[PDB]
């Protein structure tokens, strides 16, 4: 996990290889492409409560929220399985409207 | 004058040998340093470690 | 020997010291500047933070550079530098890198650091807010990230307090 | 010829306060490193060489 150990990237795994006097290592990492931009909101007001997401973040399209992972992109629907509440929503800064 | 000059040359010779090998040995703790600090600076600025 | 045909002909006969002592201080600084230079470049590219600067309350104007001073710096690379303080056959090389070039290389990397967080240390840098950044590292330790987001101001205030502590202690 | 070296690119992410940037898809890459680990073992005798 420490970074840069092995390789640029996110390390996957190494292979190990002989020579005259010393030893070669192939790293084998992964690396993302082809982002795009989305807007973001901290959390989300319904029924007076804070939701936020357990694991993921919130992002839009433009028109509809929905909840993804961190490196990869992939929406859902916002739902009480992948968010938990905590407190109603009038401290937190950037909080949105929504369902 | 020969045999002034080579007592001179001897001494002028021994002192510069023992100046190259203090730097040689200071030079390979200052690299092992700075080996260190590139770590640190790959571990717990581009990351949280 | 200093300009002396006698010296140098007698010398002559000692073999080949001088050569490798040559040989190993020329190494020696060799080794010096790959040195500095595999410590400092990490980065590919130079990145530039914004021009307004709305960090969520955090307060970084003591380590971004100053456009005032020529030299580009921050303050606290400039008390840095204020605290810190001929010819027989002995010269002194200059570095290969200037000091405005290694500032830009800090400047980079904490601009780097700032704007897009530990992303930009594997592929392409990415945006995000920094309050969502430290929410992520909270979440990292430990925390939920519930917690910070309830404590931003007191958050904000302490980090400001002891950059400020910092910055008097070294002065 | 003779110049002042570049650092690199010059580049300023679009920093603000509601926006964020997610990749879409991923590369696999194998990198290369090489480290020695010994070194000849050699011997001299003395009253043969001196
Ligand atoms: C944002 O994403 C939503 C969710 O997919 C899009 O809404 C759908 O759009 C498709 C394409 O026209 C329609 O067939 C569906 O009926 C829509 N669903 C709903 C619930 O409205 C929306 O079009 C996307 N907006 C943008 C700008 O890309
Ligand atoms: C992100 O920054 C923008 C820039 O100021 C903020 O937009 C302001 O929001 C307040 C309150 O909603 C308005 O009174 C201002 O008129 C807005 N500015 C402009 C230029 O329209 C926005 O609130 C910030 N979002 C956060 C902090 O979540
Ligand atoms: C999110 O929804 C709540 C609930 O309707 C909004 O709160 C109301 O806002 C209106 C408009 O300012 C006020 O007249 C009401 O008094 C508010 N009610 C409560 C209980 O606070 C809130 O404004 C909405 N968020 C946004 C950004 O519009
Ligand atoms: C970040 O902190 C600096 C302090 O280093 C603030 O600079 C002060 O600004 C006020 C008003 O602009 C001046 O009266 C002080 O003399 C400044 N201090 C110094 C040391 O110059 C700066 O304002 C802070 N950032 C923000 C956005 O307020
Ligand atoms: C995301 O949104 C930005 C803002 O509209 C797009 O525009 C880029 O903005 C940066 C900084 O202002 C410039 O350096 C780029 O040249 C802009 N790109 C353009 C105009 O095409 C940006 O393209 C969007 N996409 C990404 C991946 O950032
Ligand atoms: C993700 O990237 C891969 C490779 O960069 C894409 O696969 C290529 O797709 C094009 C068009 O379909 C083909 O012509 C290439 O031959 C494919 N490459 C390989 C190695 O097979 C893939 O389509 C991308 N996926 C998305 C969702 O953008």
């Amino acid at each position: 996990k420490r970074v840069d150990f092995c390789g640029k990237g996110y390390h996957l795994m190494s292979f190990p290889q002989s020579a005259p006097h010393g030893v070669v290592f192939l790293h084998v990492t992964y690396v993302p492409a082809q982002e795009k931009n989305f807007t973001t909101a901290p959390a989300i007001c319904h029924d007076g409560k804070a939701h936020f997401p357990r694991e993921g973040v919130f992002v839009s399209n433009g028109t509809h929220w929905f909840v993804t992972q961190r490196n990869f992109y992939e929406p859902q629907i916002i739902t009480t399985d992948n968010t938990f509440v905590s407190g109603n929503c009038d401290v937190v800064i950037g909080i949105v409207n929504n369902t | 004058a020969e045999v002034q000059i080579d007592r001179l040359i001897t001494g002028r010779l021994q002192s510069l040998q023992t100046y190259v090998t203090q730097q040689l040995i200071r030079a390979a703790e200052i690299r092992a340093s700075a080996n260190l600090a590139a770590t640190k600076m790959s571990e717990c600025v581009l990351g949280q470690s | 020997c200093g300009d002396s045909t006698e010296c140098s002909n007698l010398l002559l006969q000692y073999g080949s010291f001088c050569t490798q002592l040559n040989r190993a201080l020329t190494g020696i600084a060799v080794e010096q500047d790959k040195n500095t230079q595999e410590v400092f470049a990490q980065v590919k590219q130079i990145y530039k933070t914004p021009p307004i600067k709305d960090f969520g309350g955090f307060n970084f104007s003591q380590i971004l550079p100053d456009p005032s001073k020529p030299s580009k710096r921050s303050f606290i690379e400039d008390l840095l530098f204020n605290k810190v303080t001929k010819f027989n056959g002995l010269t002194v090389l200059p570095p290969l890198l200037t000091d405005e070039m290694i500032a830009q290389y800090t400047s980079a990397l904490l601009a780097g650091t700032i704007t897009s967080g530990w992303t930009f240390g594997a592929g392409a840098a990415l945006q995000i807010p920094f309050a969502m950044q430290m929410a992520y590292r909270f979440n990292g330790i430990g925390v939920t990230q519930n917690v910070l987001y309830e404590n931003q101001k007191l958050i904000a205030n302490q980090f400001n307090s002891a950059i400020g502590k910092i910055q008097d202690s070294l002065s | 010829i003779a110049y002042t070296m570049s650092l690199g690119a010059e580049n300023s992410v679009a920093y603000s306060n509601n926006s964020i940037a997610i990749p879409t898809n991923f590369t696999i890459s194998v990198t290369t490193e090489i480290l020695p680990v010994s070194m000849t073992k050699t011997s001299v005798d003395c009253t043969m060489y001196i």
